[PDB]
């Protein structure tokens, strides 16, 4: 679609997409791995 | 002549002083003046750090000391040097300092008053005895040697400092014996790798 | 044992701390049907509770006499994982945005209007520069080498 | 010379003249010409450096396993005791690595600068391309043409992915590689990395 | 030793080391300093009748150059590392290093 993908483009319309999309994952992550304090995978 | 081969040399450093490798990285002796000043304080250390290695080697080997042994008595009150094995009778701490200040402060400042760079470094004279300086075509040579000599005798005084560290009641000749009966397992190894 | 700390798996105070949250989870957990939902999601968070504790002991975490995992950042390798490891994996990650965001402000510098492309981003040239930032180290590396990460006024 | 996605182009950078080159810069590395040419060596180095140890930590398994010779498993064979120290062999490993990769650097840096010896200063070497030194390190005399550098570099980086390949099948998988080649081979569909995790 | 003869050889070396081995040293330093500069000028040119460098206590005679104001600064540092000598050697302290 013409000149919406321009408007997705957009930097508050982008920036949510990709904070949602980084939240998500930072949230999923805390779902898999939660209470974390230290990274022993090494 | 090149430290490195493949570096290019410093415009500065050409060759022709004794001892001239091309050897300035940081950048020290760009200008003249504080070249000569490297230069003559470069031969001082030199002279002194040779000095001092056959006064380190020396009297471990036969003196009985170990070259920081030969300093314990004086941190100790009450006790004087054990010039091969009988005590001076010069006092322990206070005048032995009076005497060093006073003899090596008169020389080095009357050294300080020299004003031709070149007798700066290679006074001569009367510190050429036997004529070892009436030829520029060996004394150029002896100048490379005095510098070479010099620059191992450095490179020699920070592996006893060194050593020393790592091993704080030793000295460097215990370091070789070490080295000879077990030169594998008892090498720098332990210490720039430390197990714990 | 360093700074005076005793693990966490060793600490009283620690176990002391884990009984006593789960026992307020239990408090809560009293008043519902046992095979009820928040029943359920308390239980759940009760394990979670369980395993985080014993995560925090297996990890080498440091208690204090409070009873709290201490992180020791100063460089011991027992607990760089605390501190090092995660940094690291922080200025990589940072780094990445940083040194996209950094090339995509250069892929756009040579346009004729180039703040209409700052509010509005080129998601294809985005896309194109976002994963350059992947191996950044060595770009930001060679560029400190080549002087193109440094302009010359 | 070939391309690795064909749907994409080679880069501009990728002229096609160095050897292996598929075109494979999505990341735009080598964009700079020195970048290429110092990421040309790093390439060799670390392809041929990855050839050595995944000849000497392969090999010896496949001996092991059938019996030729025992020896350690490339993991458990730093814990074995040696005529020297666990640090001397590092300290050695210093002394005459930084004498060799230091020059290694000075050609890098200046193709002709150092190939003649600072003791024997008449067995000088031949005034190769850079990464490519000769001489004797070519006492075989086998020709460098460019099918022989691609062959070289596509090995290397073989060997790359397959000493990145151990550590991961020793990190998250605790045995082998040779072993774990056996343990797929018994049953490919049930001894993969989708089991273990 | 006792603390006269102390004083004494430590006042003597250093007022030695001040009239032949670090006089022209300490001189061209002077010279070389000169006088303290205020705005160009010094601070007797630029006025405050005070700052005046005095010359009748400057004066005295000596081949070399030797004042009064060098007798009391060797001296100064000469019963300074003499009482220094004194107390170091008067005060049992073990450094104890070993
Ligand atoms: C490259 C390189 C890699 C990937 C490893 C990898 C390893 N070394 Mg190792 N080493 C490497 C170079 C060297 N090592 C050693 C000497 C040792 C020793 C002496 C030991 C290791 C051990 C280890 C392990 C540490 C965990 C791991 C398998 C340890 C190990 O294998 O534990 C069982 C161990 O004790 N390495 C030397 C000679 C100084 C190297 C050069
Ligand atoms: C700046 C200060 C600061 C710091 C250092 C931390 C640190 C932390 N917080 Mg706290 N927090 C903060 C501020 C801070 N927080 C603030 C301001 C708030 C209020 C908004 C909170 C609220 C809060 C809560 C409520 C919780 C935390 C949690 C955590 C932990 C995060 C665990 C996690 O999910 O990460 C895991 C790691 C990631 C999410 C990063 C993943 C990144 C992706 C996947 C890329 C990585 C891979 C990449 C490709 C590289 C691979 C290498 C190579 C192969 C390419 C950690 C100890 C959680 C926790 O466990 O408590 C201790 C938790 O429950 N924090
Ligand atoms: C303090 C001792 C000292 C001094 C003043 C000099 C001074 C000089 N050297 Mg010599 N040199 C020394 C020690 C010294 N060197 C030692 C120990 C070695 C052997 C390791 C050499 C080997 C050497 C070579 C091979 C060459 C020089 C050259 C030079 C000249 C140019 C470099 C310069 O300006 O550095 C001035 C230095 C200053 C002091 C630097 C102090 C740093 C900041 C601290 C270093 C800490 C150290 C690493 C601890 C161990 C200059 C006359 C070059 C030359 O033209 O010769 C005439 C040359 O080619 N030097
Ligand atoms: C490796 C050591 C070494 C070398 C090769 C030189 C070489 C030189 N020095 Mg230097 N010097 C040194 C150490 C050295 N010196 C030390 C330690 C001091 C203190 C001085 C103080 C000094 C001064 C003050 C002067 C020289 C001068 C000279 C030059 C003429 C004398 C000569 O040929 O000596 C050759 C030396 C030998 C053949 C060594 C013989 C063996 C020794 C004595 C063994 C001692 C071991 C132990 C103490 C017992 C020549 C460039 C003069 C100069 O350059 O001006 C013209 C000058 O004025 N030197
Ligand atoms: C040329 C001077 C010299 C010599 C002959 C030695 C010799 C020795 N050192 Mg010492 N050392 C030196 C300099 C020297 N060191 C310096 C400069 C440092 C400062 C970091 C140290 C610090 C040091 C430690 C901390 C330890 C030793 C130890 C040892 C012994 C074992 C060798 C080893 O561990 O590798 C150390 C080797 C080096 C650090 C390399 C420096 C010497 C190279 C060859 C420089 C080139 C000099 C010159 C061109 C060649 C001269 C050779 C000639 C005499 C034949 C051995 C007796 C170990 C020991 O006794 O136990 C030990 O633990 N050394
Ligand atoms: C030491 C690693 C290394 C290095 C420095 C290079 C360097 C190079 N490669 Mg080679 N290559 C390697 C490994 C490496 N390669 C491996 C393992 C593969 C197989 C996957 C390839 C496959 C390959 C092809 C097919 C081609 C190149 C090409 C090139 C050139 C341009 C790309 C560039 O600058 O990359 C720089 C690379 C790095 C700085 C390495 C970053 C590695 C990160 C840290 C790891 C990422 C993976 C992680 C473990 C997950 C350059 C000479 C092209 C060429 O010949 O042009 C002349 C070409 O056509 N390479
Ligand atoms: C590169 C490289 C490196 C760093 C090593 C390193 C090692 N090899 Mg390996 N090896 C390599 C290549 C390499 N190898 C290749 C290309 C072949 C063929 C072998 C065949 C081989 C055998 C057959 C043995 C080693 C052994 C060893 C160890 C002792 C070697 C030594 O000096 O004694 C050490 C872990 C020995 C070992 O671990 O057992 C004592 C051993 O027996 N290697
Ligand atoms: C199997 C991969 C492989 C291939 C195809 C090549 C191919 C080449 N190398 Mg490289 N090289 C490799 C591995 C390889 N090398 C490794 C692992 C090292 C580190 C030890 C080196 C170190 C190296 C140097 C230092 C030099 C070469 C040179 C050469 C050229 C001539 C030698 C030749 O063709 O013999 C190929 C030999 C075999 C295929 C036998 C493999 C035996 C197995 C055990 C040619 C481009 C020389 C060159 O380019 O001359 C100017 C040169 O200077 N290479
Ligand atoms: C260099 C080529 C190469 C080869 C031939 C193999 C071969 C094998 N791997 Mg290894 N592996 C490799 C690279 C390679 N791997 C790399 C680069 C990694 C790190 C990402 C791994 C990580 C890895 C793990 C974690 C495991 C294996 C396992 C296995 C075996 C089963 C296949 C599997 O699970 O797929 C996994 C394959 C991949 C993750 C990527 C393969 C990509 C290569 C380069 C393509 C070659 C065509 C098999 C013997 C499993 C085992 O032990 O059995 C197992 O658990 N591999
Ligand atoms: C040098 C090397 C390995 C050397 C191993 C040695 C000496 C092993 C020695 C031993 O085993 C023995 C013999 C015996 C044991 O007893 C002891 C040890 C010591 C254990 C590996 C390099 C290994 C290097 C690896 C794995 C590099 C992988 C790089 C990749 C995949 C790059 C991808 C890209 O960079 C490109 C190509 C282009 C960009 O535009 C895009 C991207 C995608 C970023």
């Amino acid at each position: 679609m013409r000149d919406l993908k321009t408007y997705l483009s957009v930097a508050p319309v982008l920036s949510t997409l990709w904070f949602g999309s980084l939240a998500g994952l930072l949230i999923e992550i805390n779902r898999l791995f939660p209470d974390a304090l230290t990274f022993p995978f090494f | 002549a090149h430290w490195m081969p493949g570096e290019p040399r410093p415009a500065y450093l050409d060759g022709s002083a004794p001892g001239d490798f091309g050897f300035d990285p940081l950048g020290l002796g760009e200008v003249p003046a504080n070249l000569e000043r490297y230069k003559e304080s470069e031969l001082i250390h030199c002279r002194w750090a040779m000095l001092a290695v056959p006064g380190i080697l020396v009297p471990e080997a036969l003196g009985y000391g170990n070259w920081v042994k030969a300093q314990e008595w004086a941190a100790l009150p009450g006790g004087q040097a054990t010039y091969l094995g009988n005590p001076v009778p010069w006092g322990t701490l206070p005048t032995i300092l009076a005497i060093e200040f006073l003899a090596i402060a008169f020389v080095e400042h009357q050294r300080s008053m020299e004003k031709d760079p070149e007798k700066k470094k290679y006074p001569g004279g009367a510190f050429d005895p036997l004529g070892y300086s009436k030829d520029p075509k060996k004394l150029e040579e002896l100048k490379v040697k005095e510098i070479k000599n010099g620059r191992l005798a450095l490179l020699a005084f920070v592996g006893f400092c060194v050593q020393q560290s790592a091993y704080p009641g030793t000295g460097p000749l215990e370091n070789l014996a070490t080295h000879l009966a077990d030169p594998w397992h008892n090498n720098i190894g332990d210490i720039v790798i430390p197990f714990n | 044992d360093i700074s005076g700390l005793t693990p966490c798996k060793d600490s009283k105070q620690f176990a002391k701390r884990e009984k006593q949250q789960i026992k307020k989870l239990e408090s809560s957990l009293k008043l519902y049907a046992p095979e009820s939902a928040p029943a359920l999601a308390l239980n759940a968070q009760i394990e979670k509770t369980k395993r985080r504790f014993d995560n925090y002991g297996k990890y080498g975490l440091l208690c204090g006499s409070d009873g709290l995992p201490h992180l020791i950042v100063n460089g011991d390798q027992r607990h760089w994982g605390e501190f090092i490891t995660p940094g690291i994996l922080f200025l990589y990650i940072a780094g990445w945005i940083g040194w996209v965001g950094r090339s995509y402000l250069i892929a756009i510098s040579g346009e004729k209007k180039p703040a209409m492309k700052e509010i509005i981003i080129d998601v294809p040239l985005a896309s194109r520069i976002i994963f350059r930032g992947f191996i950044w180290p060595v770009a930001a590396y060679r560029e400190f080498l080549n002087g193109d990460l440094i302009a010359k006024d | 010379k070939g391309e690795w996605l064909p749907g994409l182009a080679s880069p501009d950078y990728l002229t096609g003249s160095l050897a292996g080159d598929n075109g494979f810069d999505p990341l735009g590395l080598a964009e700079d010409p020195e970048n290429l040419k110092w990421f040309v060596q790093a390439e060799l180095v670390n392809g041929r450096w990855a050839m050595l140890g995944v000849a000497g930590m392969l090999l010896p398994e496949v001996f092991t396993k059938i019996g030729i010779i025992n020896v350690p498993e490339w993991y458990d064979a730093g814990k074995e005791q040696y005529f020297a120290s666990s640090s001397t062999l590092f300290v050695i490993e210093f002394i005459l690595f930084h004498y060799v990769e230091i020059r290694r650097w000075q050609d890098i840096k200046n193709p002709g600068s150092v190939n003649q010896d600072p003791i024997f200063k008449q067995y000088s070497l031949p005034k190769g391309e850079v990464g490519y030194p000769g001489g004797i390190f070519n006492p075989l005399n086998f020709a460098p043409t460019q099918e022989a550098k691609e062959k070289e570099l596509a090995n290397g980086r073989l060997a790359m992915l397959a000493f990145l390949g151990f550590v991961v099948q020793h990190n998250v998988t605790g045995k082998g590689p040779f072993e774990n080649l056996l343990q797929h081979l018994s049953d490919p569909w049930h001894n993969t990395i989708v089991q273990t995790f | 030793l006792s603390p006269s003869i102390v004083i004494s050889l430590s006042t003597g070396l250093s007022l030695f080391l001040g009239r032949f081995v670090f006089f022209n040293f300490q001189r061209e330093n002077v010279a070389k300093q000169g006088l303290p500069e205020q705005n160009g000028k010094t601070h007797f040119e630029a006025g405050d009748d005070r700052a005046k460098e005095y010359v009748s206590l400057l004066k005295s005679n000596d081949p070399i150059g030797f004042n009064i104001v060098d007798v009391l600064a060797w001296g100064s540092i000469g019963h300074i590392v003499a009482y220094y000598i004194l107390a170091t050697s008067s005060n049992g302290y073990d450094p104890s290093f070993f």
